[PDB]
């Protein structure tokens, strides 16, 4: 699990990430002074209850996160990102870069992935906040690895998502048309004939707290 | 030091003044002794400055925590719980405070909690050096009908007269007015310095 | 115990799920202000104590679970939940959403699908209770993968229960049409002229504590 | 504090006062001093109010998941046992209480529990500063033979008799009463109030 | 050790049952107001001192064992039963209800099968006694899974015993009557002609302690 | 000891003495109380000299190490938090230090910070055994609209009071002015020399 | 993982070194009084923000380190490196000998190639800056190896890079000129008709903190 | 004991007596307070014997240890920030402790250390129950531009006077002196008694 | 890695042998008062500091070191060795028997053959220096097995150098001979028509500390 192969590779990270594969499509996207985040709820049975155990967490105030792959180990990294963001918080007053927060994350992922007797995670989070350098967006995936974005995905139609941003992705665009961009893009993803129900959606602007749209909000983008 | 807490019908009301001293030597003219700790949920200090300070920091993190996980606010009651097992865990090692939480859940609710994490609810309360003084105002002024306006301007009062008998009190009179329909809203300083001189008061 | 496979599954995990669907089947249903649980059990020998029978067990006066699949794991699980919602209760003075309690009992079964040196435990647990949000209903399968409810089943006749209720199951029912609804969707899973005997009832209400349906109120419904 | 817990032929009836101090410092007028901590078992506390409060969450936990892994209620003197462990572990570091345990098991009981977990079942007892005060009320006027009504008066004239001669006694009394047919029941104010007038007493 | 088959099976500890079938057969049963337990000495050369390593044991005044499987083992659980029942005692002063200290037992058995670097016990028990409920026979396997019964039996005439008792056994027998259905149906376990040389009894009635019979008062019996 | 710090417009300004005693012995004449502890901050000791130079170190130690992580400098009020945690949780075996902690983030700041963790934000503040005489000048004489210039002559002259009164206080006075525009900057000695003989002063 | 193969080497190590060489190519050398970093920059797409995740990593305001391998391993290694460097300014006042910085982080690295239990990192590190001794240039590779050198190089390009510098290196280079000829040494490495993107470039001189070239500063370059 | 260190342009100058007292009763007239702990370092001790010669041991070990290492000697104010460090570390459980270190790297250092990890650098420095005798002679009589036969003459005289007036101090004077050209060179006694002889001096 | 093969050997300590034979060369000879340390030296790269990571090592200034293999964990054995005698001259105030030094390290080596979860360590080790007996020479090897020499080689050239001092050696000669019949000796193990370049060379002499030959004055005896 903690094993080079002759080529130098980690299979047991490679095949964690084939998990996060499995998992329903979300992306975030930096815009005008804020960012969002989109996620694709594939949601079954009328018998669930549709209105809890959400794809999009907030971390605090100003940091939410998506994961995508193992549903039980993305539940308890999310737990550990809220406590350690809190950590930051009593030790200096306040979280001055976000990036510190996804690094303490992908720490304990890197560890899982180096040490005996211990699988690694089988998730990738995006976390998209605002802290004293502006609207962050980054990702995590089961190795550790972290990049910081303007646009990303993560989830079975990751690929998809990505091709479609990086053709018509610009910078800057105010909140709806950048929601739009975003619903748009996951549209993309999808097999033709199957439609796009209710993605949660949840936007930040500087100088403010996250909202997360009500179902009603949504709706006037599909 | 000098801090209340009242409920009325829907409100909670909580004041402090500022004074922060060492001995006789008044260091700080302007200290902060009245914190927001949740969405309707405030919190006032009294005793050593370092420990009640790391108590404001620990609430406002926890709270925010224990929203994000429960989805709702914690009532009141169970800060004043939570504090209660902190403080009692610590009670030969203590943290040497008097609280005051106050907020509104379902209803209004003031609480205050001593150094073994004695929690006491009541319909007010006060702490620090000038409560006694505090005391004898509400006792004789306080009513459970008063309007938001006329319970400002009794803690108002009630403040006044501890700094004019307490000498580890003094500074800018501090107020906080929290509701259901406004949330947790602090009193602009002029507003304060208004009711002041409309009362027939100083500093 | 705690290795991915190539395609990312951890087939441990599947295996103890595989131990869950061997065991007697259990449900749960919302209804108007109120949420109820059924249960069956094959007794055998007509030398058993019946009333010792350890099923729908209370983890507090207004909270309750069933378990299927390793009868010893889940009674383990059932005394950590009881004792964690003691500890939640005496730090806050009350318990405020069950459904925090059902994340402790599914963060301890997803470290046994993480650490080696340990087995997942082969159970599944539905939690049923009232908490501030109001009539909760949830699951909780091996790999600590936890969902809310309007209705579910556990055990080898969930299939044909989930089935039943898919098709018949309505919100806001009456306890008394709800109980009813119930025993129909467990008399559906059942062999062919397979008679169902009494199984144990649970319910509860907003304002009230559980009830357990006694021997002889149960039998109206039959 | 007073507190007092009677047992009769089939019942147990635990009363208290509401008086809540800082040395002289009266804080709190209506603190609350007797618990209900399973179906049929109630508790007083006296003494430091971090602790006894830390101690009747305890024990209202406990006591209900022993009930729940059991199936029976914890019996009165099993109850009474937990305790004296618990408190003499302790002993060097302790709870600084008094507590009385009162219920219905198979009959009715009433144990004090000291801070080093000394435990002692009584016909009657009583603890807090106005204890004495009650103890020359019982030991005048207690009949085994006293129904519940008169058993009810008889706790309100002890704890009135202490609240006249204790200072650190006061505010409300409280009064429940515990049988088999009816478990535990609190008497309400209008009921205690209205006794007090019937007898000829006061707070 | 602590591994799910495909089939969610855990064959050490199905294994652990084979050791167990192999152990000579004991019984207990309820009758008015009392319960008892018999078991098959099955001893062998005059050279052992016989009436010295008793199969019933006492685990308090109050409350007997009789176990079967590897006897080592057995030993080491029975030790666990006896001070396990002390610290209850101590604790709360009385043991209300035996069912939790069989939990305890049972808990013990269970971790066992659970955790990597142990293997199951090879013992199956019955308790028997009186609690503040009423009489009590339960038994626990090697998996620590439990059973309250009317009458029941372990060992390797079980099946017999179990299939006689099930024709033979009525409710509220006087003792003697009692113990007479159970050599009854403990000779029924035996090959044909084999006989049945001394078994020890031990019965306890609603306000009494225990007693074990003496080798002269079973000989009535046979 | 005497040390200083004061807020203007755009600037802080720092500022001690020198002197190191044992009891009444002037060991040292020279010794240095005032640092730079990050680009844009700078701290001022008083009490036990080892608990001191030890705080100075760990200070410069994770400054710089947050700022490598964070890509940005520690907000004054997060470096007043640390060191208000850090001697808080050994309140019981304490650093026995005063601390003043100044300079710009988006803002000037001087706070605080005593041997138990408490801090408080100031426009100026004072530590040592020369600080009450400090307090003196600094309540007659400053002034919100100083310039630079007038700050530093108020600070030599307020410290030029503290070491004639205060036989704990003496040596050559140090400071150090902090800017957006020019960062952390200690005055060379001749310039402080030069406004001595200008002010018409000593030492 | 901590084994020798009969002719005594260590192929968990040498694998560890496989991992390194798919890692994007830099390289240090020294100049006159001076010496500098360069790191090329496999950028994904525009939707990566560039501010970020850089390949050079300042250990204090005098030490500077790039790494090559596994990304999350190597920020675990330059996390280490900064704190180790902050404990020893706090021991002693001052940084005396870089040289026991690199051992530290080196030691750290063997350690991981000794005990069971952990694989070996996947990183090579230079280390580069100013001490009492002067200018200063390392490497460090998964085995805990180090060597100082006079320029080097690591990441895929290595080789190229390395017979580039070993025709065409000079010591005592003013800064531009030894920039100019880092920038010549990269492009060798680069596959024909691939474009330099444009790397990132750090240098320090005695006397002096480093600086990090911004972008239209390496523009003049390349 | 006496002890000083001085510094000149280019040399540093340490010496001792050696008497060792238990109160009024001299145990040894001839211990050694004066050792060379690195190439271009020397230290010495007053206080508790058996701390300051564990505290010696470490040193030579650690500077030793650190050169080979490092491939350079310690700096003189790192001998002195690890010495701090050391003392700190265990400061409510001291080396009872007056340490003086002294060398050359760059430049000629004098340190002197506390039992608390206080570390001053200084021109020149003392300890020991003989150090104010030592200090008036300095005040008066020190200059920064003598010559290094004329700086031994002081040490001499200083440490003479001491002898004279604190009966804890006593013995042979033993000087070093530390310079690049020759290293730490421990002056031979015949020389000394010389210097003695040639000053007018005792004992 | 701590186990006994049927002959009785130790493979892995053998295996960590063959790494110590590939290590350069390295000698050590005593003479009249004194003894000498020699070391071949492999350049290799006019880009690498022919300056530091030298081959002899200063334990303390009477005691000097050389090894051979793992180029880390003889570093790592060294800091050990440089530690601990450190600690012996804390203790006893002086290191009086060179022997028990190297014991203390050959013991640290013998431990890491018996205990399971390490691997030993791939390196040879000659110590040399003066103490109360004389000047001494020892060597130790991966096993932890030591032995006092007259002279002694190790690395690749060991059989060489051994079989010409074997023929050559001579007692009690003057430092340059000494170093003369060792340099030859050096000369001798290598391959027909490759040169020796600067090898180090240390030597001490009874009331002195050692000395390190400079680059000048070994070049005088090539």
């Amino acid at each position: 699990i903690t094993v080079f192969s002759p080529d130098g590779r980690l299979f047991q990270v490679e095949y964690a990430r084939e998990a996060v594969k499995k998992g329903s499509t979300a992306l975030g996207m930096k815009f005008a002074n804020g960012v969002l985040l989109i996620s694709d709820k594939k949601v079954r049975s009328r018998l669930i209850e549709q209105n809890s155990i959400e794809k999009i967490q907030l971390i605090d105030d100003y940091v939410a996160a998506v994961t995508s792959g193992l549903v039980a180990d993305a539940r308890v990294l999310v737990d550990f990102a809220r406590i350690s963001a809190q950590q930051e918080k009593v030790t200096y007053g306040s979280l001055v870069n976000i990036e510190n927060l996804v690094k303490r994350v992908a720490d304990q992922m890197q560890q899982y992935t180096q040490y005996g007797g211990v699988r690694p995670y089988g998730v990738s989070l995006i976390f998209a906040g605002i802290d004293q350098i502006g609207p962050r967006l980054f990702d995590c995936d089961p190795a550790g690895t972290i990049n910081e974005y303007k646009a990303t995905a993560i989830g079975s139609g990751k690929d998809a998502v990505v091709s479609f941003l990086e053709r018509e992705y610009k910078e800057n665009l105010p909140e709806k048309e950048a929601v739009t961009l975003g619903i748009k893009a996951l549209k993309s993803s999808l097999e033709e004939g199957e439609e796009l129900k209710a993605p949660e959606i949840a936007s930040i602007t500087v100088g403010n707290k996250y909202r997360i749209y009500d179902q009603e909000e949504v709706k006037k983008f599909l | 030091t000098t801090t209340v807490g009242i409920t009325l019908k829907d409100a909670v009301i909580m004041a402090t003044e500022r004074r922060v001293t060492m001995e006789n030597f008044i260091m700080h003219k302007n200290g902060k002794k009245l914190f927001q700790i949740d969405t309707y949920t405030g919190m006032t200090i009294a005793g050593l400055v370092g420990d009640a300070q790391v108590l404001v920091r620990y609430m406002k993190a926890e709270l925010e925590l224990y929203r994000l996980q429960r989805r709702v606010n914690m009532p009141i009651e169970a800060v004043a719980t939570l504090l209660s097992n902190m403080l009692n865990q610590v009670k030969y090692m203590p943290y040497m405070v008097q609280l005051l939480v106050g907020g509104i859940d379902t209803a209004p609710h003031v609480f205050s909690i001593d150094a073994a994490g004695g929690s006491v609810e009541d319909i007010y309360a006060s702490t620090g050096s000038g409560s006694p003084f505090v005391y004898g105002v509400l006792e004789s002024q306080y009513s459970e009908k008063m309007t938001v306006d006329e319970g400002v301007d009794l803690v108002i009062r009630a403040i006044s007269a501890a700094k004019q008998r307490d000498s580890a009190s003094g500074g800018m009179i501090d107020v906080a007015v929290i509701t259901r329909k406004d949330g947790y809203v602090q009193l602009p300083t002029d507003q304060i310095e208004s009711r002041i001189r409309k009362l027939g008061l100083i500093l």
